[PDB]
């Protein structure tokens, strides 16, 4: 799948 | 082409999500006529943010983290490369 990380 | 964008932390952050594979095995996809393995892209970015005000865009396909080669790699490798930078990153990207 796809993941999102916030920087 | 490939464009190299230095982002200097702020105190609130670099101001950008990454977006992408968990693991390895993603589809390829062709970019400038060149063959890639998956690239991990930036999916949002602060408007006023680090990242905006250097140039950093929407869609940004990640090739190198501090000239370290991310083609194929996985989310957290590439998370792991951003947070090393320690108050400044260089990002080398294919741009939309």
């Amino acid at each position: 799948d796809d993941v999102q990380t916030s920087f | 082409g490939p464009r190299v964008v230095r982002i200097v932390k702020s105190e609130s952050g670099y101001g950008f999500n990454v977006r992408g594979q968990v693991s390895e095995g993603g589809q390829l996809r062709s970019i400038n006529g060149e063959l890639y393995a998956p690239l991990q892209h930036v999916s949002a970015v602060l408007p006023g943010g680090a990242a905006d005000r250097a140039g950093v865009r929407k869609g940004d396909r990640i090739l190198e983290v501090n000239h370290v080669n991310v083609e194929g790699a996985t989310h957290k490798q590439v998370v792991d490369l951003i947070r090393a930078g320690e108050k400044e990153l260089i990002l080398t990207v294919l741009s939309v």
